[PDB]
């Protein structure tokens, strides 16, 4: 938190079946 | 403290020519819709010399009472610049010939 | 018809006010303001397909009759010679009289041209022109 | 004789409308229209062989007595200041006010200058100039 | 004193013609028309030797009350917008009421330009100001 | 009422002086004065950033009936012929008659150009045109 | 401008000799002498 | 008078088209031509015997208000730093807009250069002096 | 004054005439021709003793408004690339109008470069420099 | 009209920044970026048969009113005699007022000549004309 | 508005010194510099690797009205004939008029040429075009 | 303002001389005196490191109107033909009216080119360029 540095239009949906993130978001 | 010195000479600036204006005690008949717009006139003058971004003139109220005055206001600061993070990724390509 | 209920402004109810003191006997004030607005015409159309603000320009003009006391030069707001060199940039205000209440405000105005007139039995008159940052009003 | 017999239209029942709101106590209305109307001149003859346009060009000017509320600044369109750079495409129309049939449209006005006048003992005036895209012709 | 007998003509007696339909309350006709004469000078001498004739010239306006319908928007001949493109050359003549006989004719007339004005308690006026190939007169 | 209380100046009382002399059956007197006064301005701003003045200016002219004796010629100050090119510089002033106040002074006057009018059944009138160095305001 | 006001129907007057009695009310030319901003900063 | 019934080009009836796309805001469209033609002197005669062309050289130079996209860099024409040589044969035409039928083609261009100005209060713009090989046409 | 008396050329008087047929619609013709004329100078003698000729530099330029069909290239005088192989030798006469007598001729033209220029509202014009092999006329 | 909605550039809507501050007060900016660009001709044929590309003649020049103080040379932009050595390359971007997003951008500019011109009565103007390596772009 | 206020210079608050001396009546000090700057072109790249600079040029010109004394061979500068050989590295500078602050010193000169000129009904002028070594400043 | 304090030279207070008589009815007279000035430059360093002087190319133009007679080529200062040969040299003075002193003179001028001017109805004028030895003053 101290300053520092360190090294189109038509929006698309989709859905289907896969592992991972929570469920119905 | 940088942002307290911008502040502290601001107000000083500000409090120094409100005296010039109106402290100055000329009549009372200078009323409420002619202080606003003076704060308006000098907020357009330290707009004009960028030491304030930008202000909504829409949300500045004046009230008198007697020979004293209130005044509310809001200023948009000159925003800072905190932070930077880079995500570098090193990919190989071939050369050829 | 009484003054709180007309619709219209009139000369009558305005007063004109220069950094935060009224004028004294002005008959009149112009303001003329330009946008430089030019027409964005095309090879194969005739008519400009859209216009566009080029420049702000902006002018007033005041006429007062010559005060014995108290008239621009002697209160400091205009000046004859050498002296506007060191003179302010200064604010001008309308204001309706009954509530004080400003209905427009020529920010920051200052002189361009000067112009005063003697004549034989009749009143002798003045006249000023300005040039200003900005023109705004609120409330 | 009636409003609904004569064979002119007037003042009278013309009313002026901008942004589908009726304007109150304006004065008067100015359009003029221009095509760059020029001549093809010859050699072995004196007179033009056709003549031809090149570029329109026309504007409305409005003039408008300063309402004591909902002038053009107070109402939102052409303004004084910075708001003009946001000020965006507005149509202008005259009507009938016997029938709310409308004589002619501007479509797509644009401000060009605004010039208030203030004088002692009379009732204060608005003159303001638009630029605009097309007349058209309906009802 | 009668018609048939004065020996110059007025604004009573004249009717003015186009496309073969008469003008429906017009207020006045001008014509301009120059010849941009040119002298022909030289050394040794100080006044022109002869004069000689450049160009062909030619100018009329027409003033008219707005008709309730059939103006010049709504007859055709003439137009707002993009609609002046795609009219014709026209034709506008002088005639004497009494015998219908032309007095001029100012053969193929075109739009340069067009003015309007409404003003308040006050009859709408228009102006069309036209460019043309040829003016003469026979019989 | 009395010329002890009247808060404007009136042509009634002022009178015109020239070299330490007053002016006979004068008539009038403008007063003209500029400044050049130019706008700066921008890329990335319509507005102007602020105005300055760059050139003084400004006129004097008196118009005067012609006296029999002791005109602008008889009297020595502007003139015809060769003698401008040895009529030095000369000041000018406006006083109060009342009190013999000093309103305004013309610093260092010169000629511009002097018209002399005669017109039969009229009386003799002039009008000569002055530049001066500076103007001042003093009492 | 030498008063802010004068109330019109507020003058009595009373008199028997050189002696008068006046009795007048007038609204002071009062002057402005202080000022408090609320000052705030938003985004 | 109309479009169809004129036999002149007004910059009204031409569209400019490149890449198979017609251009928004285009200005001028000058192509220039020089056969380089200088004919044979010849010893014992003044005067040349034929005219004989000695190279080829055609230019077109394109002048547009700097659009806010599809710029001549967007529309891919134009281009700055060493890009250029990945750029290849740019292709013109002239067109009725009337009728969408070609008036000329250029069958293959490059850029000369790519001028562009901002100036304060006026409408920036891009130029471009393209070369060219061959012009031709059909129908 | 009159055609039949005049005793200068006008633009109106005269045709240009191309392989036969009148030019339409041109603005200006003009024809230099120098010889190269140089004097032959000497030592101990500081002028020229007499002058003599070098090469018979002849160029006719063309000016004209681009007709809607049938222009320069159209109708088989221009060219374009390698059609300016094909285009043999052109003649072209200066003929006074009334008479179609010959004012001048050019035995055997040949174009130098083609200028055509289009531009934002205006009429498209073209330009056309022509070198020839000998002028000549005949009364 | 509106900034939100206007479809070209113009001097109000652009800033000009300059090693990541915007520049004040200038009043033009104009680049020529040349490539060299000739053809390739061919004995027995007169037209060329491609072009290419030789230097990459690229400039920016900069006209501005004088700062009082933080002009070039003060600030550290501009420099005087064996100053010239030690200013390493600079930066140059010309930015979209409202977004800042860049139009374009010059990768490393370098200076060639610098006028600073003083004339009686009027703002002192100054004039920098850049060369640079390359100039590019994204978005 | 005033002097020490405005951030900009007007011809108003500079002064032009030489030799330690203000100038009466001088009009223009245009200074103009030139780096010769041309970068290294490169086989087997189109675009210059670095701009280098070829050598300093510096000019400033000076325009005065001749005054009848200490004109600029009264005050040493310029000089006629053959003596110009006994004359010495002349010393310039231009400074603040409200403060006698140097802005910038041009610290060795001599002169290119003394132009002038007498004219009907005209103000005779000095010109002098200065070359000079370096350009330096302090505070 | 006067002749006698005026601080600047005008074209009604100076005299030409030339052979010991006042040229009449010139209408300007311009010398321009270039001294060739140059800079020394140096390998290792790029900035010259003094000035040196190469020729001393002097010159004076006089524009007159043609007198009637006694021009200069009547009264034997211009000449034609091989008389240029014997118009020795020719010393010209310019002088203060009032008191006749030297302003600047010119030992020993020469002719370079003279040219007579006839044009349609206006005076005929007349231009001759000197080119002198050494220019030289004494007070």
């Amino acid at each position: 938190t101290r300053p520092h540095a360190s090294i189109s239009e038509k929006v698309f949906c989709l859905i289907g079946q896969a592992e991972g993130g929570e469920p119905n978001t | 403290m940088a942002v307290g010195e911008a502040n502290d000479f601001l107000v000083s600036e500000l409090k120094v020519q409100l005296e010039d204006q109106f402290i100055g005690t000329r009549t009372i008949n200078t009323s409420a819709s002619i202080i606003k717009d003076f704060i308006q006139s000098y907020l357009g003058r330290k707009k004009r010399d960028n030491e304030i971004q930008d202000f909504p003139a829409e949300d500045v109220q004046v009230i008198v009472e007697g020979n004293e005055a209130r005044i509310s206001m809001t200023v948009y600061p000159i925003r800072s610049f905190k932070k930077i993070s880079v995500s570098l990724v090193y990919k190989q390509q071939t050369l050829q010939a | 018809a009484s003054e709180a209920k007309q619709t219209v402004h009139t000369g009558n109810t305005v007063l004109l006010m220069i950094k935060g003191k009224p004028v004294g006997r002005a008959q009149s004030a112009s303001g003329q303001r330009e946008y430089g607005t030019t027409g964005v015409y095309e090879i194969g159309s005739i008519m400009p397909q859209e216009h566009v603000y080029l420049r702000y320009e902006g002018t007033i003009t005041v006429e007062r009759l010559r005060m014995k006391k108290e008239n621009f030069a002697d209160l400091g707001y205009a000046s004859l010679g050498e002296e506007i060199l060191k003179k302010d940039i200064i604010d001008i205000l309308v204001v309706d009289n009954l509530t004080k209440q400003v209905i427009i405000s020529y920010h920051g105005c200052s002189a361009n041209n000067y112009n005063e007139t003697w004549q034989t039995n009749e009143i002798v008159t003045e006249e000023i022109e300005f040039s200003y940052l900005t023109a705004s009003d609120k409330a």
